[PDB]
């Protein structure tokens, strides 16, 4: 899926159940796969230290008759990923209810120990866990396709921050380009 | 310095924070604030080391390039641009244009070829770089008539001391220097396709002012650039691909990004 | 051109590495070497340049994953370096229990995938 | 014809500087241009959008 | 210039949009506050934990079907195994906590239906049995919900709840049901009800274990429908956050 | 007119009553106070639930016997268990708790010993082996004291940890470890001990779990003697209480 | 300055500043003049020498590695830690957390290898020292592609001059350094126990830029660390044993002092 | 902007300074700090103690 446009869909669909997972990813904005090739990660791969809060904005690309709730949580560290949505309750979430609007944003806060997190891959330095969950279900009438996709939008806060500066892990080189 | 958290408690309103709409292009100024209960928090984190000027004030080597005191290598010559190595140049295509002073700095370090010559006995060397702006004589030899330097800039550098450095102004008669062309050189749409159209800085040449010593010594010279008092406009996405030619942006396709198990999967 | 760029997870298939002649404009294939699994993003391509270079190579394979080591009874298990293809784990017991076994338990290749050839002990 | 300006110290210091050339593309570069405005690439809509009202209506 | 339609609420660490839903009930007209110096009997300094335990709680979903008579929830049982509500619940003696109450169900322009949410205090419920009362596993189950029947319960030797949705299990109309904090969800028009209630009772604490302040009842009254093509299984969710909740008599943990 | 020797410490809904005691030892001259607006990190409000988890807890008591070499707790492991101090912890990513230690022995007029009760921030520990660090299992067990030893513990293939007295577990003097706020009992004198401690660390503020900001060391310099006919079984009871405590970061419950 | 002594004559007061309670945990104030009588005496001595800056503030050798102009080791490679050594490590264990701006001074030389080769002509050498952050691209190899230091800081010495030295800032994610650490780095209390969950300072890179001569040369580094403007909390006792391992604290048990003859010998 | 400041003479003279680098991070050490505070570590009781006096009464 990475060499197409399907990487960047979401695919939830309409199923006999209630309670679910779509996605979840780690909180670690220059280093996990989902994060280290947005604009965001690819300026925070230029920085050993980052701190502050981000921005993940959910739009459904379905149709206007189809209607949907979700929930979407952020857990600190300290215990595992939650894997029933009872437990990803527990944490910082939002209920997004698809209407008008198309948009609904998740701000994941600073929840850290110290002021500044390393951009590599740290367990001291852990940042918790993303994840989405069917809050009732995608009901749509007759005529109209159940099978929908999410897009997400990744973005920092106004109280974002990065420190010392560092080569890129990604351009390489084994001669001079002439 | 970055704005600090503003306290907020619990809300039952019609304010709706939260749900937007991103078909208007527009990227949401929400805060933590909007979404949950917070405390006051008093940031005192600057935003000091992600300025322009300062990601890009750092010195990188361009290119690197080896002479010698006997045979028929005797000097060096390149033609000056930023596109030969890939560091600077992704970390200077993060714009479309830019417009700075140069800080330009030399390191030459020689090297005894093996050679079966016997009572060697070295000297100081000596070496001239000189530069050459379009339209000069270009040197056809090493003893040539142009090494006098009348109005070319040149530098004597005897080995054993801090390296040679000089300042460079803006230097281009477009009003900012191009990352990107996108056109050709000829009215009739034919010819040099891309950046390579605007890329007209001079040559740069290098030789031994003696040979030192009676066996061979190769030199290696390498070119360090500083960007000072940079101006950049119109932001541009990172380089996804590998760079595969300086001329032109020809690549080879890539993935957009790296694989994981599951798309529930927290492990790479 | 020369000889193909040598890689530590990509290694020639068998035209290239039998081929000693290398023209502008031939492209040559990797292949993933024993213990690496393929990068699905990245391209096993390399084309000769004009100035009789090869073009960028970026390892186009990733180490493989030995299984999860599992829970010991009445013990621990350090891993320490990881699960990938290479690593080691050892094996305790707390106090008053006496390990019967292995002591540690490299990940190795075991057909076509990686296992960890030492079993578990029991204390 | 000195100029004293400010060091970079922690929260929670001054220090003196001379040109010795005379062409302004010699000098140090200036390390101390702490500006920001992201209107202009974020919330670049023509209408302005406040944050708690409904973006469509 | 906004519309009355979209609606959020943030409690703690969380948030609820509604978008499409009917103005909030705010109880007797009376907003959940905290006890005050003049009431209070307990002598003891009583705790806040204000952010732990005010949160809202999402309980697991159930489906509505076409036959579908109703559900209940006991609500201080509900929430007794959740978080760190229910830990502080069983160590100390006395509690004192205000709800609110937010019931999702969405469904297409298609789909038609009508529920009754309710908040009932002091929901007593009979038996089917008239010689013995309903036992505890039987009127409560936390974790889950409680479905009435459309049939009255067989009467003979057993400690069952009379569950006829008719009588309500407490031998009154259902019609009548609107004294009490109500809101209707209607498939046309809503999509979300939300009720907020104070504290009521005849006494200022009182132990959450051994008395159910208040029973939320969720009943179809017009049936669900669709025609043939369009999604069949439609759930409904239901969450709760406790208000100004406070607790007075720390002790040993559990309820024996 | 009153004495200085008797003094009373009120907690919570606890209290603790010394009548014979030397005077209370503050830290570093801090008392423990909250986290300031000016010195915070994580932006999430926190919870102080003020009344629960600032109370006396006491541990299992031990016997001072006449060849003790001594015991220690780590502070936030040893009440990881107890009430609600442990429920919150275990909940919440960070806290931040300040402490009292009281610690209890009474003995006769016949009776003579000395303890050192020592409170030592970030007391990192050796191990017997070189190769390897000491496991969790050997460093800290809550519910329970750890014991020190009077001769070398054998090196070979272990995880255990060196338990030598004179070297205290860290390399260093014992007689020097009234660095830190030290008080001593000396039977003829005291019956017990009180320290107040600060909020130590680096950080603002910390998991309990995976990080231990203090250890309270209990060691008998002076021997525990008596002449035949007397009391044999002489403990040390060992009290503490959070003060000031406040996490931040709630989510699932476990530190897995 | 010091407290001057103040003169005290005789007493058959109330008064007893000798006797005192221990158990109290509180140290005596008392002078000489409290049990016996005294002169006054003005002292002009001072404690200058004792300040915790001025004591930590003395270059020390923390380490030191070599490498070649020929054959596989071609480079040097070194994680940064102030535990390789024992004086610096000691003088800085005194307490628990410390914070100070760093200054590092190297100390690189030469020296021929013997070698059968013949007709030796040598020519400067001139080395560079690279510093990579973690998360860096390390050099796989000499002639790598990352010694071109985009955005590492990187330094170029010629041999015959002053030894090179720059300055380093506190550098930290922690309000300060942390000398000892109790506790594991999973919340599941395994894996890395003690002060290297902490240690995250990076890694340091040394090559010859050129080969000078055709005969086998071995260089050397040492490098020297400086605490400059340092602030201590919580002093903790002085290392009883001998340091073992840098990673972990791991010692072997040893007597509380020295012997002597008895109790009332007044010769060690 | 120089700073003229005293040197460390002893008992029974000026120096001057100033700084090139816009840092505060490259300054030359503070070798002239002498504050004392001895309470914090010794005499840490909540009670205060008099020396004349009876520390158990
Ligand atoms: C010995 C003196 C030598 C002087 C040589 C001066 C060479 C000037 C080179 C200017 C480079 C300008 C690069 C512009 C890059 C761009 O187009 O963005
Ligand atoms: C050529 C330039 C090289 C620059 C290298 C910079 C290396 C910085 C090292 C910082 C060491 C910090 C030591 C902290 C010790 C502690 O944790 O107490």
């Amino acid at each position: 899926k990475v060499n197409s446009m399907e990487a960047y869909q979401i695919p939830v669909r309409s199923n006999e159940g209630s309670g679910t997972q779509v996605f979840g990813f780690p909180l670690q904005p220059g280093y996990s796969s989902v994060f280290s090739r947005t604009l965001l990660g690819e300026i925070l791969n230029y920085y050993t230290h980052w701190s502050g809060s981000i921005k993940l904005t959910f739009m459904f690309c379905g149709s206007a008759m189809a209607t949907g709730k979700f929930l979407l949580a952020y857990s600190p560290p300290g215990a595992g990923a939650p894997t029933k949505r009872v437990d990803a309750m527990l944490g910082t979430h939002v209920v997004w209810d698809v209407g008008l609007q198309s948009s609904c944003v998740l701000c994941i806060p600073w929840i850290s120990q110290t002021h500044y997190r390393y951009v590599t891959s740290d367990e001291y330095t852990a940042g918790g866990f993303i994840t989405c969950w069917y809050q009732t279900n995608i009901v749509v009438p007759a005529d109209a396709q159940s099978s929908c996709y999410i897009m997400c939008f990744v973005s920092a806060c106004n109280d974002f921050s990065v420190r010392l500066l560092k080569d890129t892990p990604f351009i390489s080189q084994q001669n001079f380009f002439q | 310095r970055v704005a600090d958290t503003v306290g907020t408690g619990p809300t039952n309103s019609e304010a709706i924070p939260a749900l937007t709409a991103a078909e208007t292009g527009h990227t949401s100024q929400v805060v933590p604030g909007d979404t949950m209960q917070t405390r006051h928090v008093k940031n005192y984190h600057s935003r000091s080391e992600s300025t322009i000027e300062n990601f890009l004030c750092r010195s990188a080597c361009v290119y690197f390039t080896e002479y010698e005191n006997s045979g028929a290598k005797r000097y060096a010559e390149w033609v000056l641009t930023p596109r030969q190595a890939a560091q600077l140049r992704r970390k200077l295509e993060f714009f479309t244009y830019v417009r700075f002073d140069l800080e330009l700095t030399f390191v030459i370090t020689s090297t005894q070829q093996p050679s079966t010559t016997q009572n060697q006995d070295a000297q100081i060397l000596t070496h001239q770089i000189m530069y050459v702006p379009p339209g000069g004589p270009v040197p056809d030899k090493v003893d040539s008539y142009v090494w006098q330097t009348s109005t070319n800039p040149s530098v004597f550098w005897t080995e054993g001391n801090a390296p040679p450095r000089m300042s460079i102004p803006f230097l281009s008669i477009g009003n900012a220097y191009s990352n990107f062309y996108d056109g050709w050189s000829e009215f009739s749409r034919n010819g040099v396709y891309g950046i390579n159209t605007l890329n007209n800085m001079g040559t740069l040449y290098a030789r031994h002012v003696n040979a030192g010593s009676t066996g061979p010594i190769k030199s290696t010279i390498r070119i360090y650039f500083k960007p000072k008092h940079v101006k950049a406009w119109i932001p541009r996405p990172p380089r996804l691909c590998q760079y595969e030619k300086a001329k032109n942006v020809n690549f080879q396709p890539s993935g957009v990004t790296t694989t994981r198990q599951s798309i529930t999967t927290m492990t790479n | 051109c020369e000889v193909p760029t040598r890689l530590n997870s990509a290694s020639l298939k068998q035209p290239y590495i039998t081929q000693n002649y290398f023209p502008v404009g031939t492209v040559v294939e990797y292949e993933c070497r024993p213990g690496y699994r393929r990068e699905p993003s990245l391209s096993p391509k390399l084309t000769c340049l004009q100035n009789l270079k090869w073009s960028t190579a970026v390892e186009f394979c990733k180490k493989k994953s030995c299984p999860n080591p599992g829970e010991i009874r009445n013990g621990q298990i350090d891993v320490p370096g990881g699960i990938l293809f290479g690593a080691t784990i050892s094996f305790s017991c707390n106090t008053g229990y006496k390990l019967f076994g292995s002591t540690s338990s490299f990940c190795l290749i075991s057909g076509s995938s990686v296992q960890w050839s030492d079993p578990l002990p029991e204390c | 014809g000195a100029q004293v300006s400010t060091q970079k110290t922690g929260a929670h210091i001054h220090y003196t500087n001379i040109n010795y050339y005379k062409d302004a593309a010699s000098n140090s570069a200036n390390r101390q241009d702490f500006t920001q405005d992201p209107g202009k690439f974020t919330e670049p809509v023509k209408d302005i959008m406040i944050k708690s009202l409904p973006a469509l209506n | 210039g906004y519309s009355d339609r979209a609606r959020s609420i943030t409690l703690g660490n969380s948030t609820i949009t509604t978008q499409e839903c009917a103005n909030v009930v705010v109880g007797y007209g009376v907003w959940p506050d905290y006890l005050k110096d003049s009431e209070a009997t307990a002598e003891d300094q009583p705790t806040q934990p204000d952010v732990a335990t005010c949160r809202f709680y999402t309980l697991d979903s159930v489906q509505w079907q076409k036959t579908s008579p109703g559900w209940w929830w006991k609500l201080p049982d509900a929430l007794s195994n959740l978080g760190l509500f229910g830990q502080n619940m069983q160590y100390h003696y006395l509690g004192r906590t205000g709800y609110t109450v937010h019931v999702q169900c969405n469904a297409s322009k298609f789909h038609q239906g009508c529920l009754l949410v309710v908040c009932v205090p002091e929901a007593e419920m009979g038996c089917a049995t008239l010689d013995n009362t309903p036992s505890s596993a039987e009127l409560l189950g936390g974790d889950s919900a409680k479905e009435f029947a459309d049939k009255p319960v067989a009467s003979g030797s057993n400690k069952l709840v009379q569950r006829v949705v008719y009588n309500a299990g407490m031998g009154v109309g259902v019609g009548n049901l609107t004294i009490f904090p109500h809101q209707w969800i209607n498939l046309r028009t809503n999509n979300s009800a939300t009720i907020v209630m104070p504290y009521t009772n005849s006494v200022p604490m009182d132990n959450m274990f051994r008395h159910n302040n208040v029973t939320l009842m969720v009943i179809p009254f017009v049936p669900l429908d669709y025609c043939p093509g369009s999604t069949t299984y439609v759930p409904i969710t239901v969450t709760i956050a406790p208000m100004c909740a406070e607790y007075n008599g720390l002790r040993l943990a559990g309820h024996q």
